[PDB]
């Protein structure tokens, strides 16, 4: 048993007609200092899956470890290992998702909420959730913290059951995730402007994003606010 | 704290026929307040005319199932591909159950298909261990709402026969899958308007002698 | 300071007089004419805007005072102790009646409200 | 949330953000923390919002009970008052408030009441979740008799750095001038001060 | 140690076809231990009904307080009091103990003499007014009472099919709490003629 | 105190009190009378925490008395009930409730029939054929359920009552010194000496 | 719980959605959150629902008498003065959250009021469990001038993110429209997006199927005559 | 809960009752509280249902090694106190016990051992065990006699239940009766307390009290 | 459980052990032998937890018995009090410790003399003329103290002893079901079945 | 605490003040905080005191080892040995520990690792009680390749900040200078910096 220390927020995703997108901010927080402004918390896995990790960074960071260690591993006597005998998004999180819940019986969890995004070898789109309880779901649209509560809303008006998951192009989930962030900006005290974001397509294969920012912003409306009730001026 | 523990809603429900028997379960998973998955399965066919359900704690839920699951492949290799009877997989999981009796799963099980008679057979278990063969039994969220109306409707509780007053009880005549299906189907339409963790959608697994057969109807999104 | 007439004002003559409640009947009758007419389908209650000056905008002052949405009232006498009978009667009809009820008062229970105001007046010290 | 108050040549400048935070949900990211007790009497508000809004709004009252009676009270006496509301009910409230007020004779002042209830006069006062990360830096940039340009730029730049830091600070920048002049109001806007 | 669960009991109320029906089961207890099967949890004030659960101590007390108050309001109005004004009556007396409540789910049932419209309405401990027009349901078992009565209610029920569809959704109710049963009344309620019925039930 | 219970019958009701006072470690008396006269045909025992007992006791005495004095009638014991009721009704939201659980056993003159009013200190109020307090009602209740029936005599209660109290001894931890019985009837109220 | 408000063009609205719950259970499928302060002083409640209704009924009792006593149409800011200083009073044990809107002859007002006494000011603002859903919706879609019928569309679209992704939320929608120089229309259900189907069955029992033990007639009318 | 058992001239007699709940609410009627634990021993269910279940099951495993090995039905005393050594060992753990261990050998005669979770091991002639356990006490300490017939013994038992079930709130649904011999424990049924209360009030002129 | 008590007299030891079993609401047994006989010359009796007591009596029990098998002798009074003080006094400091306050009463076969031994839980032994365990000593030590000679008979020992179990039944609140008595002599144990 | 590590052209330097409190008794007054766990890898030590010297000689000895069979360490892998102390022993540890180290291949690298055992590589980095005060001040006058006299007196103004608002901290600036020249003390006394 711990407490969480350095901290990172809301990942958000989707499914759409081809694939998977899925986001998540680059900031650390310490408490409500906003300490580490350049977290990399979406890691990529081979070419076809993108693991997006919210909670305790230095966890993530032994996960970001394994996950590294289970690329070498694969490889280890596997002629195919990139081809026929490659890591799918499904291995990757049945292996996360042991650790997490073997980890949370021994009392001694990894402090994380974990969304693995991917395509598989048949072209399926992967995606499904993990935490430090180890609970697993899945959805066509997964978010973790705050996401949960104001991402998921916004995305499920667009894929809000599975038959709206072929007609949804890339370029409409991406713009619903893009409006996402900006949203939690407005409304999450532990979220920053800057991003990074993750497409991974049957098709174009896997799309990384770094250094997006939050832009197309509405404050000018906050000059007519004044006071916070009779007063005028 | 850490707590290892928590609950992600769902309601469950089983009833044993006369040459038939069905699980059924909401697909609903839930957090607090959110909605994690409209649709996340929860009744599982585990093989050997088998199907098991573990309501609660999802974590442990999907745990013990996996286990199972498991307890029936070695039980295979173990004993030439015999045949695991109901009643054989319901004293296998109370040991599953009561083995982390100091930690345990915090789910409510039910299983059901058929007894080696034939006949219709549901097993209810509770969080270590103990259990029961049972003729009708709900779990979950909306237990409490589900087998008042079960006993009224499938065992013809509290009602008696018209001109007698009293003196004669309602004769318990055996109900139709078609007649079953009909009351799990108002038992989670009822359950969804009068509790916030019931919805989305309704999957009921049927065990017959043909084997297991699946339905789905669409329950209420709000 | 303090309020030290303790004892009440108006007393029995000899005679079984109220005195103060004959002399208050007696500034009623030098008050201004009002009616009331009870109809079928309906009330009506009127009276004169005796002006006490024409620079005076007779508009302000209102001789007819809603209490309840269907209950009016009109008066003949001293205007200022209207006035506050009024806002009495205003809070009244909520505060012993609307707040427990959830509907406003009958005419006739409101009346013994205001009633009860007027005897105590007559009573109180 | 971030607030200052900075005295200067012509007069004195309010600034703060406009954040409000529930927890980790910011409940209002457009909140207006510079509000008025008189004419040029501001104060800027941090802590409890229930505990600063009424005592405030209770301010106002006696301040303008005071001008029907006295004319135009003092910023000492506005301070006073803040004081003797906060000080007496010190184990009811959690109030954070920065007094300031320009008159014609004393000028600029500015005046900062801490939890404790007790006054404190200065040439500027910074308070606030969002203060602690800026106390070396306004500390280091602070002078005296500054123009008017030169107080917005630092009071703009310490509220910046504030709000990149503290994550219960952001939104805008509210600024409020008073001077003899009048009083102006200020916004300034993310994209402006975050690129600083 | 939780007031509303120490007695027992339970209420439902239905409207139907120019006609409300209200019952209750008859159990008092001291938790575990069986102590009367005679405590009745309807009471009438004219011809509006109100049934109570919870403490059993405060069901008592509330009863002898309507009745104190209606019938000051009769001598005052001349007239008895309708259904809609006594479910405000009740509302207002249960919030002015805001910080220190009874402990009670009171429920209110009945037809307007003037417009003959079937009235009932249910309250929190607090006052908060519930008007349902299908039903309302109130004690230890009011989750099994939700459950029957969502399934079993169908509206515009004649009096006599009202009975049976109240009793069955009380009597499956009470046989899945064990602080409910022991006897059961059911009243069924029209413009000028009352219907009061016990019902027979198992007695564990 | 422990064990009070109260028993109606045909034309009378019959109230049985311990005799037992324990201050925690020792038994200080063994003949402590746990009620108190209310008016000739209506008596109360009583059992709860020390001193609110016979205080909330003496105190309805005292007002039963005064109502008899001032109309120069005996009220009814459902009237006594219902007073003694509302005072523990009261007691309940108060700075420091009274800890009383009470049996009123009454002949009414008016109706010429005997009750049994059993109150605990909540102001729970309840008619019965027979009652008891604490874990009293758990040993005897089964035995009153299966012997009692209202048209019974005032020697074959008395017999009813002595299996009770015979259960109580051989199956409750404390001792509590054996009971003494009061026959409340049209005559009045009469202790029973021996039992 | 969902209830947003959203100025307009010429005026406010507020709505709110139709589900009362007792812890998981849903006590009322189709309850009424709009309350009224005064005739064009409308507000929608969240947190505990007896302190709601009181609170509200207080304040319009006392605003009505206000009103009468200086011949004037109330004012918000009069509400929201009333209301904050006896909520702040209480200390927040009276747990009352509310989104007081209207229109008044200064213009037409929006804000919202903490249990705590707090008030903020806002053009748009949502309060209870679904606000983090329907604040979703308001940040995406809200703009400044926008038009009657846009804001009915974005408030109710609003109060739908709280019905079907907050488990606290369902049912209907309510809606109250508050436009400067008109009278406030009510929107009782304006939209009905969850009625339940058609039951498998008839669960209405055979006549005589409840065993009874003593039938009577209750004697609901006064002492008679002769 | 309520269950008992008790030593007569004709062997033993197990009654119990069949209601499970969860705080107030009932999650079951027909609830097993005879664990038989092999043709000749019967064991109670009391406490936590868990617990005894597989324990007992446990038990009837032992028993049966033990009489594999020695060629020789295990005495009540000895299946007995395998129970008691076991949850004696988990003492702290948190289990929760309390069984009436039953059986008839021919060097014991009939013999009933009451075992708990905190290690207590009784032997004696009478034992109830459960929520409802004083209000069966009543009706055997009153009606109980060593000379009773097994007619009438089983109704006693029955009838003691049924006390328990109409005044315990977590006592009911049904009776099951078990009659113990020599040559193995013999089943009388289940019986509904709904039905049996309205049964054995008219014939037996008992709960005068209750409208019937 | 509840009360033990012991006195050596002349020629003998006489122990007296209370025959209730009460689990916390009823009164489970009321003919309870809290003894266990360790060898012919050596009684011991216990009282302190469920279960630990019964365990632990049992437990001593089987070691002196092996060490009568073993050495074909029968340890002394002295030496058996030593070994069962050296077990509670291991047992103290344990994971869960046992419950369990004893009082060992023998005849020394060698030294000719009756020698009573009393040992707490944890591992307290004390030699004395008479003793007892838990609050069964406030009641009887002052009789015990005035009366008690070195010099008595079995029969006044008994005499003596009588009186105590009166004081007892008189002053403490428990039913403790009256005591069972049985003598350690130069012959070995008997029991006294009238008492 | 107030601690920092600064790299710039040449090099990195770390810096440190000499105050250490048993709450508010200065057990000592000139600490040096500024700890060696190789030739040209120094770190700054936050926290428990007998925790930051427990982990700084378990990893001297663990790079003194790697040094006798594979020769010279990299900054990197000494920031990963106290890593892997701080990670796995979280649950008994309250060590902030920044790492600053000299290669001729990477020249000057930072790491800072916080409370929770994650590794952050900086261009500089701030700890300790004192650093809240200075982050302000720190972003807005840090910039990269500085000469050795711009960092010393970036390094020398920023904990003066953070000493003058920290009560923790205190004493002496301590600095250590990491370059291919070697390694280089430096000392910097109140009166001097105070008055900066
Ligand atoms: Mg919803
Ligand atoms: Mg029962
Ligand atoms: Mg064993
Ligand atoms: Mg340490
Ligand atoms: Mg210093």
């Amino acid at each position: 048993t711990q407490q969480p220390i350095v901290t990172g927020t809301s990942v958000i995703s989707m499914k759409y007609d081809n694939g998977v997108i899925i986001a998540a901010d680059n900031l650390g927080s310490y408490g409500s200092l906003l300490r580490f402004n350049g977290v990399e918390r979406l890691i990529p896995v081979g070419d076809n899956t993108v693991v997006g990790i919210s909670g305790d960074i230095s966890d993530m960071q032994h996960i970001e470890r394994l996950l590294k260690d289970l690329v070498t591993e694969n490889a280890y006597d596997n002629p195919l290992a990139d081809a026929e005998e490659a890591l799918e998004p499904s291995y990757i999180f049945e292996y996360l998702a042991t650790v997490m819940y073997q980890r949370r019986s021994k009392m001694n969890p990894l402090w994380n909420a974990i969304i693995v995004a991917g395509v598989q070898s048949n072209g399926d789109q992967f995606l499904r959730y993990v935490n430090l309880l180890g609970v697993t779901y899945s959805s066509p649209t997964l978010a973790t913290g705050f996401g949960a509560h104001m991402a998921n809303p916004l995305l499920r008006k667009v894929v809000d059951r599975e038959s709206d998951i072929p007609k949804t192009t890339v370029q409409v989930a991406e713009e619903a995730i893009v409006n996402a962030m900006r949203v939690l900006y407005y409304r999450d005290a532990r979220s920053s402007r800057n991003f990074s974001l993750a497409i991974i397509d049957k098709n174009t294969g896997l799309t990384f994003k770094k250094n997006l920012q939050v832009e197309n912003m509405k404050w000018d409306f906050a000059k007519d606010i004044k006071g916070y009730g009779t007063q005028k001026i | 704290q850490f707590n290892p523990y928590g609950d992600n809603g769902g309601t469950i429900l089983g009833i044993a026929g006369e040459d038939f028997a069905v699980l059924a379960g909401d697909t609903r998973n839930i957090t607090d307040y959110s909605i994690n998955s409209r649709y996340e399965p929860k009744v599982f066919d585990c093989g050997d005319n088998i199907v098991m359900s573990a309501n609660g704690f999802a974590a442990d839920g999907d745990a013990l199932v996996k286990r199972f699951k498991n307890s029936v492949k070695w039980y295979h290799f173990d004993h030439n591909d015999k045949k695991l009877s109901i009643n054989s997989a319901a004293r296998n999981i109370q040991h599953l159950l009561y083995g982390k009796r100091f930690f345990p799963y915090y789910v409510h099980t039910i299983i059901a298909g058929l007894d080696e008679d034939g006949k219709g057979a549901v097993y209810s278990f509770d969080p270590v261990g103990s259990y029961e063969r049972e003729q009708c039994r709900a779990g979950g969220a909306a237990a409490s709402l589900i087998m008042p109306f079960l006993d009224n409707q499938v065992n013809f509780k509290n009602q008696y026969e018209p001109g007698t007053n009293g003196k004669v009880k309602k004769p318990l005549k055996y109900l139709s899958v078609e007649e079953v299906i009909k009351l799990v189907r108002d038992s989670f339409t009822s359950a969804t308007e009068r509790h916030i963790q019931v919805g989305d959608g309704l999957e009921i697994l049927i065990v017959t002698k043909d084997g297991v057969r699946k339905e789905f109807y669409e329950l209420k999104r709000d | 300071m303090t309020d030290r007439y303790s004892f009440s004002l108006t007393t029995f003559s000899p005679s079984g007089k109220l005195g103060q409640i004959d002399y208050a009947l007696t500034a009623v009758k030098q008050g201004v004419t009002s009616l009331g007419i009870k109809a079928t389908n309906g009330v009506v209650i009127a009276t004169e805007k005796k002006s006490s000056s024409p620079l005076a905008m007779s508009e302000t002052l209102s001789k007819v005072s809603l209490l309840t949405p269907d209950i009016g009232a009109v008066y003949s006498g001293m205007g200022p102790d209207y006035r506050v009978l009024v806002d009495k009667s205003r809070k009244v009809a909520h505060t012993s009646y609307k707040r427990i009820y959830g509907e406003y008062p009958p005419t006739k229970l409101l009346v013994s409200e205001v009633a009860k105001i007027m005897q105590e007046a007559t009573q109180s010290g | 949330t971030s607030i200052m108050a900075v005295t200067f040549k012509d007069g004195v400048i309010l600034g703060a953000d406009s954040r409000t935070t529930t927890g980790a949900y910011i409940a209002n990211r457009v909140t207006d923390k510079l509000t008025r007790v008189h004419d040029k009497i501001w104060c800027c508000r941090s802590g409890s919002a229930a505990d600063t809004q009424a005592i405030a709004d209770i301010v106002q009252y006696h301040l303008e009970l005071y001008t029907s009676q006295y004319g135009t009270p003092s910023t000492e006496t506005a301070a006073s008052v803040f004081k003797e509301l906060c000080y007496e009910n010190k184990d009811n409230l959690t109030a954070g408030i920065i007094v300031a007020g320009y008159d014609d004779k004393n000028k600029g002042e500015v005046y900062t009441i801490p939890l404790g209830g007790s006054v404190h006069k200065l040439p500027y006062a910074i308070a606030g979740s969002g203060s602690t990360f800026i106390y070396g830096y306004c500390d280091k940039n602070f002078r005296e008799n500054m123009s008017k340009e030169e107080t917005v730029d630092f009071i703009k730049h310490s509220l910046s750095q504030a709000i990149k830091w503290d994550g219960s600070s952001g939104g805008v920048i509210r600024m409020v001038v008073l001077t003899a002049a009048g009083v102006e109001r200020l916004i300034f806007y993310p994209d402006e001060y975050e690129q600083l | 140690s939780d007031p509303s669960s120490i007695n027992g009991g339970i209420v439902v109320a239905m409207t139907g076809k120019d006609c409300v029906a209200i019952a209750c089961d008859l159990r008092l207890g001291s938790q575990s231990l069986g102590v009367s099967n005679k405590f009745e949890k309807i009471f009438h004030y004219g011809h509006v009904f109100l049934g109570i659960t919870g403490l059993a101590t405060d069901v008592t007390t509330l009863n002898e307080m309507f009745r104190y108050k209606t019938n000051l309001y009769k001598l005052k109005e001349e007239r008895a009091i309708e259904p809609e004004t006594f479910t405000q009556l009740v509302s207002s007396s249960l919030y002015e103990r805001r910080f220190g409540p009874y402990f009670v789910g009171p429920v209110v049932a009945g037809i307007n003499s003037k417009s003959g419209k079937p009235f009932i309405a249910g309250f929190d401990l607090i006052g908060c007014i519930d008007e349902a027009k299908d039903f309302i349901v109130s004690g230890t078992a009011s989750d099994q009472l939700f459950g029957m009565c969502e399934s079993l209610y169908e509206p515009n029920l004649e009096p006599e099919d009202l009975f049976e569809t109240i009793s069955q959704a009380l009597l499956n109710a009470a046989d899945r709490d064990a602080l409910s049963g022991w006897g059961a009344v059911v009243y069924i309620i029209k413009k000028d003629e009352v219907v009061k019925r016990y019902l027979k039930m198992r007695q564990d | 105190m422990d064990i009070i219970l109260g028993i109606r019958v045909q034309d009378s009701v019959i109230l049985a009190s311990s005799k037992a006072v324990t201050r925690g470690i020792s038994v200080l008396k063994d003949s402590d009378d746990k009620t108190r006269q209310l008016s000739p045909h209506t008596l109360m025992s009583f059992a709860g925490e020390a001193g609110d007992t016979v205080q909330f006791a003496e105190y309805i005495q005292a007002n039963i008395q005064l109502y008899s004095i001032r109309e120069d009638y005996e009220l009814s014991p459902q009237a006594v009930s219902s007073f003694v009721r509302q005072e523990l009704a009261k007691s309940i939201r108060s700075r420091r409730p009274y800890q009383v659980n009470v049996l009123i056993g009454g002949y009414d003159k008016k109706k010429n029939k005997p009750e049994l009013y059993q109150i605990d200190y909540l102001g729970t109020k309840v008619e019965l054929p027979y009652g008891a307090h604490g874990y009293s009602g758990f040993y005897t209740f089964s035995l009153l359920d299966h012997h009692y029936r209202p048209d019974m005599t005032t020697e074959e209660g008395l017999d009813l009552l002595k299996l009770c109290v015979q259960e109580l001894e051989k199956r409750m931890p404390m001792d509590f010194k054996g009971v003494i019985v009061k026959i409340v009837d049209k005559d009045g109220i009469r202790q029973v000496d021996d039992f | 719980t969902t209830i947003v408000g959203v100025k307009f063009n010429n005026g406010v609205v507020i709505a709110a959605d139709t589900r009362s719950t007792q812890g998981p259970i849903v006590a009322d499928k189709n309850c009424a959150k709009l309350h009224r302060i005064s005739p064009k002083i409308w507000c929608a409640g969240a947190g505990t629902a007896a302190d709601t209704e009181a609170v509200t009924q207080l304040i319009g009792s006392n605003i009505e008498l206000h009103s009468l006593y200086t011949s004037r149409e109330p004012r918000v800011v009069s509400a929201l003065q009333m209301l904050k200083q006896h909520l702040f009073k209480y200390q927040g044990h009276i747990g009352a959250y509310l989104i007081v809107a209207g229109v008044d002859p200064t213009g037409s007002h929006l804000f919202s009021i903490h249990a705590h006494g707090s008030t903020d000011v806002g053009y748009y603002l949502s309060l209870g469990s679904g606000s983090l859903a329907a604040m979703a919706v308001l940040e995406s879609h809200w703009k400044q001038d926008l038009t009657k019928e846009e804001a009915i569309k974005l408030a109710s679209d609003a109060i739908q993110a709280g019905i079907w992704n907050d488990l606290g939320s369902g049912s209907n929608v309510d809606v109250c429209v508050m436009e400067i120089g008109k009278d406030a229309e009510y929107l009782r259900n304006y939209l009905t997006p969850n009625v339940r189907e058609e039951k498998q069955k008839s669960y209405k029992f055979p006549r005589g199927t409840t065993a009874v033990l003593k039938e009577s007639i209750v004697n609901i009318c006064d002492i008679q005559e002769e | 809960t309520t269950t008992l058992a008790f030593r007569f001239q004709g062997g033993i007699i197990v009654a119990v009752d069949s209601r499970a709940t969860a705080g107030n609410w009932v999650a079951s009627q027909t609830v097993k509280k005879v664990i038989e634990i092999n043709p000749f021993l019967l064991g109670t269910i009391a406490g936590g249902a868990a617990d005894c279940q597989f324990w007992e099951t446990w038990l009837g495993s032992q028993c049966r090694l033990h009489e594999l090995r020695e060629k020789e039905r295990i005495s009540v005393a000895a299946a007995s106190k395998i129970l008691s050594n076991l949850v004696y060992q988990y003492k702290g753990a948190g289990l929760s016990m309390g069984t009436m261990i039953c059986g008839y050998t021919r060097k014991e005669g009939p013999t009933i051992y009451y075992v708990d979770s905190d290690g207590t091991r009784l032997k004696g002639d009478i034992f109830c065990v459960g929520s409802g356990q004083t209000f069966a006490y009543g009706v055997l300490d009153s009606n109980y006699k060593w000379d009773l017939s097994v007619e009438d013994a089983l109704y006693l038992g029955k009838r003691s239940i049924l006390a328990a079930a109409h005044r315990d709130a977590y006592s009911g649904g049904s009776v099951n009766l078990y009659h113990v011999t020599e040559d193995g424990w013999i089943y009388h049924g289940n019986h509904d307390v709904g039905e049996l209360f309205w049964k054995v009030k008219e014939e037996e002129g008992s709960f005068n009290n209750v409208i019937g």
